């Protein structure tokens, strides 16, 4: 169906312990495919998925240079933001950026992204128009002015509409056997008495890709949102994901509860019950 | 600085079968800032050369990492994850429970 | 490819 390429940039200052570390990781959907770490012994853009390995040395060299330049730019930027907030040189700070493109099933651009955060709080974001910015505060307004003066939104728009989607489509083709394969969840319901009055029904989804999934409990055909415990979807380490949903039910009322599962890899949504 | 304390999940890659080699996962997420110490424990002792994923973050800017290592579960062996973060006064231990 | 970003 729909696809994204996203890069996730994290830069972290560490006063008294050298210069800020910069790491960039790149994803197509839920699959990481590259990394760059300024703390590595020899920082290089490195493959993290098998399908990207076929790219020639030109790809790795070009991206490595971009990341090496970005390392210095983020260090310069961390200095600037420290000043924008009148902060001491003693404290550690974090600058994060996420950028990239989304395309539809036809591979056409749905939208682009370029968002930044400072110390875990929204700082500045490129609007969906790819032509204007939203600055969170007067510090970020300084950045906005610099970027407006220097045509940065135009650069982002050109990148997102061009390079980003072109590379995403290329990656999707090279890794089609995995990137364009949805693996359905393997599902089951477990049961454990809590007391004489209650028991937990836990609905499991294992081995699915991508991570997007809907796992719900209904009682008597009505969603049990407030009473359901949903764990965060978690990576298995084999590309796939895991999740469970649990509800506490009165003893003997188990068959009034149904677990519902929606996922892209399923030919049809599932309805499960505890099978004693 | 508003900081965020890590969520922690400890679990296996594959369904647990006693005496069958598997992978023990500790997924830490929802935390900020990004520095964090994560240990995998076998009967209270630190497992050596545990691997981890490359630092990334979620839409809400919070960080996540997966720490993982080979293990062969048994009935007797206890596994756990020990996490330290600036938001924690002491390390938090989460035991592996093959039903979670 | 990645993008070469501008200073904040």
């Amino acid at each position: 169906g729909s696809h994204s390429m996203r890069y996730f940039h994290t830069s972290v200052s560490r006063p008294g312990r050298g210069e800020p570390r910069f790491i960039s990781v790149g994803y197509v959907d839920g699959t990481q495919f590259v990394r760059f770490d300024s703390d590595a012994a020899s920082p290089r853009t490195e493959p993290r998925a098998p399908w990207i390995e076929q790219e020639g040395p030109e790809y790795w060299d070009r991206n490595t240079q971009i990341s090496k330049t970005n390392t210095q730019t983020y260090r310069e930027s961390l200095r600037n933001l420290r000043g924008y907030y009148n902060q001491s040189e003693a404290g550690s700070h974090t600058l994060q950026r996420m950028y990239g493109c989304d395309v539809g099933p036809d591979g056409r651009l749905l939208r682009g992204h370029d968002q930044s955060a400072y110390d875990g709080k929204d700082y500045i974001a490129l609007n969906e128009d790819l032509s204007s910015w939203t600055a969170a505060d007067t510090a970020a307004q300084i950045t906005q002015r610099k970027w407006e003066a220097a045509r940065v939104a135009e650069q982002l728009r050109a990148y997102l509409e061009g390079t980003c989607v072109e590379w995403l489509r290329r990656h999707l083709e090279n890794g089609k056997e995995t990137l364009q394969r949805a693996d359905p969840p393997k599902t089951h319901v477990t049961h454990h008495p809590i007391s004489d009055h209650e028991a937990t029904l836990r609905c499991w989804a294992l081995g699915f890709y991508p991570a997007e999934i809907t796992l719900t409990w209904q009682r008597d055909g009505e969603d049990q949102t407030q009473d359901t415990e949903l764990v965060e979807t978690r990576p298995a380490g084999d590309r796939t994901f895991q999740k469970w949903a649990a509800v506490v039910v009165p003893s003997g009322e188990e068959q009034r509860y149904t677990c519902h599962v929606q996922h892209e890899g399923l030919p049809k949504p599932l309805t499960l019950r505890w099978e004693p | 600085m508003i900081q965020r304390t890590p969520k922690i999940q400890v679990y296996s890659r594959h369904p647990a079968e006693n005496g069958k080699s598997n992978f023990l996962n500790c997924y830490v997420s929802g935390f900020h800032p990004s520095d964090i110490e994560v240990d995998l424990l076998k009967n209270g002792e630190r497992i050596e050369k545990v691997e981890h994923s490359d630092l990334s973050f979620s839409k809400d800017w919070s960080f996540y990492l997966l720490y993982y290592t080979e293990f062969t579960p048994t009935e007797k062996d206890e596994y756990a994850c020990r996490v330290n973060h600036v938001t924690l006064s002491q390390p938090k231990i989460v035991k592996w429970d093959r039903d979670m | 490819d990645e993008l070469e970003i501008k200073a904040y």
